[PDB]
């Protein structure tokens, strides 16, 4: 199948590949049993050439895999950086929340990406939003010991 | 005074907008009045009122001991009339600036030493406001300088002036966000360690310069 | 079995301040949740005209008293900013959101200090308008009264807590 | 409710003097005050009282829902003090911008082709507000496809040798419009050319079919 072959390009980074599948018709917005959609896969693993490529046509940005996790949780989880500006700028939901409660700025707090938890605060990134555990990203920085966490988000606390 | 004349409150002309301080030195803000009899006198920083104690007296001029970083906003000081209760306001924008900081201790008191043909990276954690518009690192063969801030070495070389010291590299300049501040991690790297040397770097912003002396002793242990 | 039309003759008789005519729209399936090309609902437009008896009616029978229009105000942005106290109040008591913001970030406490309407302010802060809520160019209400020269109105916009 | 002072009616010091605005947006114009009690607000156009409609409020606030190029203009706001009937007035330049309008007459012509290796020009008039800073010209032919891809007519390749004139400025519809003309210098290749102005607060477009053709009675 075509869009097995796209989601396993995507997440290997076949910049040149994928284009081949793209042109053979191949769904942007196949998936897995995950729920993986390629745009998942590339998001996840930071390739942010096939991230552009797949939003151009038509990825579905705010996609939910079965556990709530969309791109830009995968995105900011493992700390892609342009990734996540460029998931934004094609209108991902920086408050989705997964099946946890957690929203992207609760994953990066929880890792301890800086950088992506300020990108994620000053594009509209809730501080106050709690998990099902009733956790928010001030409290992980806390559980976890993180100061310069904790100083980032105590300012709009 | 005006045609009328009847009690008034007014700012004096000469009302300043912007203020500048650099960090520890002391703030004056004076709120010049015109009119009789002498107004009430309430400051606010960003809308909260200010409480005078022993850091900070809020009178006539806002006085700020020693500013801080923190001390930075909006003070907005309102003027009223005893008499008629007529108020006039005034906002002042306080900004205080910060010259090179760098984390990393300038303590030579122990001597760093280095295996002979190591690869080593020296760093320097810059911050300042406003930030650093240069960061320079400089070096000196062992021999001219002191060991014993004993202010090591009388000249200081160029890492471009690198004839004669180990082959170096001045990296690109990263960022890091370290207690809520965008930080300078300048980096150089000495490729093989087979000069003993001193290495500075030097941040200079538009209040003052730092600048931490790192020592670069070689040996050859055997064995 | 439902008329489209009614809608929008319900939209201009609450706009008119027409009670009569609001009171039969809505005996003949009127949907009080109708919006016009802006995003105003009859509840809009009877708030920003202060139509004071036809909110109540409006409230009374479903009207989403925190609808928010095309630019990002509700009905009480534009009760608050055109100084209908009676209005305010009555919204307020039906769970409108005193901290709602518009597209430009303002909510209520800063159009109602904007203009300068100072009893609209006392009630949204009795009713925990949170007078730390900067707009989007930074501004508190607090600011926006200086920016006015409205030393007074400074005075009130304080925290009560 | 607020102590009463003595009563008095002033503008605030950030009442607005200039109102920028373009064409469909909402405008908001509030009449910022001081005083107690609460002033009597007026709104007026050309000396007119302004009252209020489904279009436009006439409120503390001036609320225009769909503003047009017909409400550019000075409004002037009166505050009315209810105890003293002390008056303050306070005029609102509001100026409305106008995305280009390219004019369909001067563009659509009599004639089906252009006989080949012939001058020809086609000619886009525009009207923005401010006046376009850049007008373009692009082209493609059909066979290479209302297209994805366009080309600069700086490329001659496939296409005829062009040249853009300089904007011109012309009262045609009793408004100051700028003129861009394209000179096709010999009539060799039918093409479709697009001609977009850009102004501060928009873009507009428009595409002409160019047809060559070597039939004529020589
Ligand atoms: C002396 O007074 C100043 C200002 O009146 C105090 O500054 C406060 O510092 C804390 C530090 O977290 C801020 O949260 C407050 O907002 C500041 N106050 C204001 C009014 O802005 C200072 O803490 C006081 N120091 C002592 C020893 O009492
Ligand atoms: C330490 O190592 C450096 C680097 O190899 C030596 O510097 C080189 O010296 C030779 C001749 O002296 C030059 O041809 C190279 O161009 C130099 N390299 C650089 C990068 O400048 C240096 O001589 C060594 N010093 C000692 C005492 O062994
Ligand atoms: C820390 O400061 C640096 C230097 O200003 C920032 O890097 C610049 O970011 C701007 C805007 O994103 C770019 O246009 C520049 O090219 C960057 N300069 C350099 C030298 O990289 C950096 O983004 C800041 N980081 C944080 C977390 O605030
Ligand atoms: C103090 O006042 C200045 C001027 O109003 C504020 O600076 C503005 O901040 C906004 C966003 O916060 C920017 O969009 C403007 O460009 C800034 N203008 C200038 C002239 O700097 C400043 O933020 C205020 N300080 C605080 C703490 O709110
Ligand atoms: C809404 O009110 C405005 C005026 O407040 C009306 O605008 C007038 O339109 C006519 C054209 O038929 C002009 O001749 C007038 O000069 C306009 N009045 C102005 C500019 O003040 C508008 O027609 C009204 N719309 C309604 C009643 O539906
Ligand atoms: C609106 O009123 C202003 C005046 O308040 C007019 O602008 C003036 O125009 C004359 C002649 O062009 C100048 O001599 C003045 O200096 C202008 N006033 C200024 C610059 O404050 C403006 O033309 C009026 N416009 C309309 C549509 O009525
Ligand atoms: C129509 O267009 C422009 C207005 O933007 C006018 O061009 C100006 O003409 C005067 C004298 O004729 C020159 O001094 C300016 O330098 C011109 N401006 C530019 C940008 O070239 C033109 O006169 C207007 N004509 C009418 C009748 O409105
Ligand atoms: O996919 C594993 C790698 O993740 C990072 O690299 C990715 O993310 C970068 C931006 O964050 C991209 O530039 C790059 O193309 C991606 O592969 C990480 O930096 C690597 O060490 C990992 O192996
Ligand atoms: O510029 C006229 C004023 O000069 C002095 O104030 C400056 O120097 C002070 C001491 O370093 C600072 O605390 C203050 O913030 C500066 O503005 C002087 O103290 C004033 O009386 C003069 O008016
Ligand atoms: O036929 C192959 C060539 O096509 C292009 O060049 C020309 O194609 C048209 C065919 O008549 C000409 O009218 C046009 O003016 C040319 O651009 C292509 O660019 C060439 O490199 C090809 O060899
Ligand atoms: C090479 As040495 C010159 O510092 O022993
Ligand atoms: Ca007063
Ligand atoms: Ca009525
Ligand atoms: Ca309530
Ligand atoms: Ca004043
Ligand atoms: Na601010």
């Amino acid at each position: 199948d075509l869009g097995k072959k796209l989601l396993e390009a995507a997440r290997a980074g076949q910049d040149d590949e994928v284009r081949i599948l793209m042109a053979n018709g191949a769904d942007v917005n196949a998936h897995d049993q995950n729920g993986f959609t390629p745009l998942h896969l590339a998001a996840w693993y930071g390739h942010l050439e096939i991230v552009g490529v797949l939003l151009k046509n038509g990825a579905d940005v705010n996609a939910f895999d079965k556990y709530g996790f969309t791109p830009l949780h995968l995105a900011a989880e493992e700390g892609h950086l342009e990734v996540v500006e460029v998931l934004l700028k094609y209108g991902a939901d920086v408050n989705a929340k997964d099946e946890h409660g957690s929203t992207p700025l609760h994953l990066a707090a929880d890792i301890g990406h800086l950088e992506i938890v300020e990108v994620l605060l000053k594009n509209g990134a809730d501080v106050n939003a709690q998990d099902k555990f009733g956790k928010t990203a001030f409290d992980i920085s806390i559980d976890n010991g993180n100061e310069d966490l904790a100083e980032i988000l105590q300012k709009l606390n | 005074a005006p045609l009328a004349e009847k009690p008034f409150v007014a700012f004096g002309s000469g009302m300043e907008s912007l203020v500048e301080a650099t960090v520890g030195e002391r703030v004056r803000i004076p709120a010049k009045y015109l009119g009789y009899p002498p107004p009430e006198i309430k400051w606010y920083k960003n809308g909260i009122p200010l409480e005078s104690n022993h850091t900070i007296k809020a009178g006539h001029v806002l006085t700020i001991m020693e500013v801080s970083e923190r001390d930075t906003g909006n003070y907005t000081v309102i003027l009223t009339n005893p008499i008629s209760k007529e108020k006039q306001s005034h906002v002042v924008s306080l900004v205080v600036y910060v010259p090179p900081q760098i984390g990393e201790k300038s303590l030579i008191s122990p001597v760093d030493s280095y295996q002979y043909g190591t690869t080593q990276t020296l760093t320097c954690t810059v911050y300042a406001i406003p930030p650093p518009h240069h960061i320079h690192w400089y070096w000196q063969l062992e021999e001219e300088c002191a060991n014993e801030n004993p202010y090591p070495c009388e000249e200081w070389r160029s890492v471009e002036d690198f004839q004669g010291g180990n082959k170096i590299e001045v990296n690109k300049n990263q960022f890091a966000l370290i207690e809520g501040k965008n930080k300078t991690v300048s980096t150089l790297v000495i490729q093989a360690a087979n000069v003993s040397a001193l290495y500075k770097c030097e941040a200079v912003n538009k209040v003052g310069r730092g600048e931490r002396v790192i020592s670069f002793h070689v040996t050859r242990h055997h064995h």
